[PDB]
């Protein structure tokens, strides 16, 4: 606890008070996923969920993800060879694309249930919050017995954070209850002893579930401006391969992931700022000056017509973009272009480093480039979905590189080049109605609408992820 | 569609 809030002075007091941090790992014995919120700001808050509360631990899961994971580059790696057999070939990838859908339900229904309110990106308002409070100290009072121990705020916000209860049809009846085994147990934790079968459960998630509506109410009718929130996640290292960001609770919503504290810290101080605000908080690449490879191995023709003449008209033309086509870029090439340009857009396979060695990227000074790699598992998990130190992604992390979008497994030309068209239009690198004005989305927000331009938002856009922090593109910047 |  003493150790806590040496990282929230050191590290988190200079996050961004619109962003907020989870950290995600699992407990000695693999029965628990421990969870850490922090924000700027805010008093630290702990949770540790036991996955087996209620045929589904950790391993089971992890185990179901892996086999998915192995079909899904399966038949990415046939595409080419079944020949009648492409209607065998797209009924398998929709079935994937459904397991992994039901699998992730599964996980926020099973594992976080009444706690996914810790992801809940809501604006905290304490004075909304003293109402919820009485009221809900008044729900205890009256249901249980030993009819003194206080709750700490940040577990009154994973009520609030279960989403708006007076939406026309909301059902928070299970997560009430999880959340209220919660708070019997704390008390219980801190000396206010209660038998299970002595409270009246039912009586209690209504009386709570009406105190939510009263909350939510109130803060609909005030409601604040667009924060710009960001949440950024801190995995422990076989927690990477599971898509965290395309769980329902988490779908849509602005989410990136940082190898550690350490990193965060460099990238924040390394900021650059607009030529000219929650803006101003991400880190501003300049449009013009940079690099694109497309096609680099010549073979991926259908990718190279998606982009060729919007790059040509929109990048390489007004923005002195440097243009690599339909040739491997050199090492020195690959090199300078991190080094001199602002974002760097690469549109082959894997992640490049057939073009780039991992030691080489380490001996960089410093990576400018924002780096998009468009490619099967640019991540580079390992076999066992595992986030190891000598990726690409890894490197470019060490190198300072800003932002690194890539992918947790295989995936089509196609289908990704749709993500990839969504994140350009929505980063402000392409205008709008490119693909069928310019927008401006951060980096991560881009990410996370891009996703439903895919076929299959789970075989396809759930293996998208943005390591790093939030990236504008600045159109006049230099 | 072509695996990359």
């Amino acid at each position: 606890t003493l150790d806590l809030h040496r990282i929230q002075r050191d590290y988190i007091d200079l996050v961004p008070k619109h962003w907020h941090v989870i950290s995600l790992s699992l407990s000695d014995g693999g029965h628990d996923l421990c969870i850490t919120r922090l924000q700027a700001g805010q008093a630290p808050f702990v949770l540790r969920l036991p996955l087996e509360r209620a045929v589904f631990d950790f391993h089971t899961g992890r185990a179901e993800l892996l086999e998915i994971i192995k079909e899904i580059n399966r038949t990415c790696h046939d595409s080419r060879d079944m020949a009648g057999e492409r209607e065998k070939w797209w009924a398998e990838r929709e079935a994937l694309d459904q397991r992994l859908k039901e699998l992730l339900m599964n996980i926020e229904h099973v594992w976080l249930g009444g706690f996914r309110g810790v992801f809940s990106q809501h604006g905290r308002r304490p004075e909304l919050l003293e109402k919820f409070r009485a009221m809900f100290e008044g729900v205890l009072d009256k249901h249980l017995p030993s009819r003194k121990v206080v709750l700490d705020g940040n577990v009154l916000e994973l009520f609030i954070g279960l989403g708006d209860a007076t939406k026309s049809g909301a059902d928070f009846d299970e997560e009430l209850t999880d959340l209220l085994y919660f708070v019997v147990d704390i008390l219980q934790f801190h000396g206010e002893r209660n038998a299970y079968d002595e409270i009246d459960f039912d009586s209690m998630v209504v009386e709570t579930m009406d105190a939510l509506m009263a909350y939510h109410a109130e803060a609909n009718a005030a409601p604040e401006s667009d924060s710009h929130a960001h949440t950024i996640l801190v995995l422990d290292k076989q927690l990477h391969v599971f898509p965290w960001e395309s769980l329902p609770c988490l779908q849509g919503l602005a989410v990136s992931r940082i190898p550690s504290l350490a990193c965060l810290r460099k990238l924040l101080l390394d900021r650059r700022r607009s030529s000219s605000d929650p803006r101003s908080a991400g880190h501003h690449a300049p449009l013009s000056g940079g690099t694109y490879i497309l096609n680099p191995s010549s073979d991926l023709l259908s990718t190279q017509k998606t982009f060729e003449s919007l790059f040509s008209t929109h990048l390489h033309s007004p923005n002195s973009w440097t243009r690599i086509i339909s040739r491997p870029p050199t090492e020195p090439e690959f090199l300078s272009a991190l080094t001199h340009s602002p974002i760097l857009l690469y549109f082959g396979h894997g992640s490049g480093a057939q073009y780039i060695r991992s030691r080489n990227i380490r001996h960089l000074d410093h990576c400018r480039a924002t780096v998009l790699l468009m490619g099967c598992s640019s991540a580079a998990l390992t076999a066992k979905g595992e986030f190891e130190p000598s990726g690409p992604v890894w490197n470019y992390m060490l190198a300072g590189a800003p932002a690194v979008v890539g992918t947790l497994w295989d995936v089509t030309d196609r289908d990704i080049d749709r993500f990839a068209g969504g994140v350009l239009e929505g980063w402000g690198v392409l205008p709008e109605g490119c693909m069928g004005g310019r927008n401006g989305l951060s980096l991560v927000q881009a990410v996370a609408k891009a996703r439903d331009r895919c076929r299959f938002r789970y075989v396809t856009a759930a293996a998208a992820v943005v390591y790093g922090i939030p990236v504008y593109v600045d159109v006049d910047g230099k | 569609e072509v695996g990359r």
